């Protein structure tokens, strides 16, 4: 829905209130997003590198 | 994360147990002849 | 066991340890002059030049 980036998607178990879309915890970095068709909360984490 | 690692220490805390405990038994039981 | 706050030393150093990263990952959100903070909308909004 316009947020773009990369990374892998998981099942994640937190719980939205009914208008929020998206969810950050600290410097304001993107840890979960509500799908606008299925309206369940995935979960975001960049894939390995090191 | 972002571009940002962090890298474990060599030694261990069991290891730095280790060498706290065999200082304390070296001194209590040798006194300052050990060093 | 009763007395708390008497490691001070070794709290502050991690504390500021942790505000460091803080704030370097927090600096990469702000505009410095240009348009946005993101690369992406910039490369998709605009031309090359
Ligand atoms: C958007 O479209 C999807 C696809 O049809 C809808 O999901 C269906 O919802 C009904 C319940 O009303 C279920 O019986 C179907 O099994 C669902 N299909 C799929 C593929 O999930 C969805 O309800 C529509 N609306 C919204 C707001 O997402």
């Amino acid at each position: 829905n316009g947020l773009t980036g990369t990374g892998v998607l998981t099942e994640s178990n937190k719980k939205f209130l009914p208008f929020q879309q998206f969810g950050r915890d600290i410097a304001d970095t993107t840890d979960a997003v509500r799908d606008p068709q299925t309206l369940e909360i995935l979960d975001i984490t960049p894939c390995s590198f090191g | 994360f972002n571009g940002l690692t962090v890298l474990p220490p060599l030694l261990t805390d069991e290891m730095i147990a280790q060498y706290t405990s065999a200082l304390l038994a070296g001194t209590i039981t040798s006194g300052w002849t050990f060093g | 066991s009763s007395t708390a706050s008497a490691l001070g030393k070794l709290q502050d150093v991690v504390n500021q340890n942790a505000q460091a990263l803080n704030t370097l990952v927090k600096q990469l959100s702000s505009n410095f002059g240009a348009i946005s903070s993101v690369l992406n909308d910039i490369l998709s909004r605009l031309d090359p030049p």
